[PDB]
């Protein structure tokens, strides 16, 4: 008399197949790429030109002496 | 009840990936009537084309009294016999969740 089949309690689990967790698509990408890229170029011309100012300063001490 | 999450893992691991797709597309394109004159059985059959199986044209036991479908892929390569096996495991979960509701007590 002690056999298995239970009265209730069932799901089931799915046979489904989906995980569309997107994801900033469709022209939202290529937008964070370009602006941060020119931001790095914007970081230039305030350092290389600044080091160029120090570069003439470095060559200044050479020319002032040597007579 | 906790298995379809594990098959959703390998979907992220292989299906949407490109390199493994690039590793197997258009490889083993055998689709003609010599794909059946060679006497092949299932997958490397019906997933390449010809719909036929021994699972609902020929009974075994109480096996027709459950509901399911059989996968078919598009072309006749390995990647369209690979995608039988993802859907095939998505059928055995249904059948087990259908078989448990229908068992009577009895003898052995």
């Amino acid at each position: 008399k002690q056999d298995m089949p239970p009265v209730g309690g069932y799901g089931p689990i799915d046979y489904k197949r989906n995980l569309p967790r997107r994801g900033l698509s469709g022209y939202s990408m290529f937008a964070v790429g370009i602006g941060a890229l020119l931001f790095g170029y914007w970081s230039m011309m305030k350092w290389n030109r600044e080091r160029r100012r120090l570069q003439i300063e470095d060559f200044e001490a050479r020319i002032a002496l040597m007579p | 009840k906790n298995f379809s999450l594990r098959i959703d893992e390998l979907e992220e691991m292989l299906t949407n990936n490109r390199i493994w797709r690039n590793r197997t597309v258009d490889i083993g394109i055998v689709t003609a009537e010599d794909a059946l004159n060679y006497g092949f059985s299932g997958v490397m059959l019906r997933g390449s084309g010809i719909q036929w199986d021994l699972r609902k044209t020929q009974p075994y036991d109480v096996y027709d009294q459950v509901e399911f479908d059989v996968p078919i892929g598009s072309r006749g390569d390995c990647y369209d016999r690979y995608l039988c096996r993802v859907e095939e495991m998505r059928q055995s979960i249904r059948i087990i969740s259908q078989c448990l509701n229908k068992m009577p007590p009895g003898e052995i």
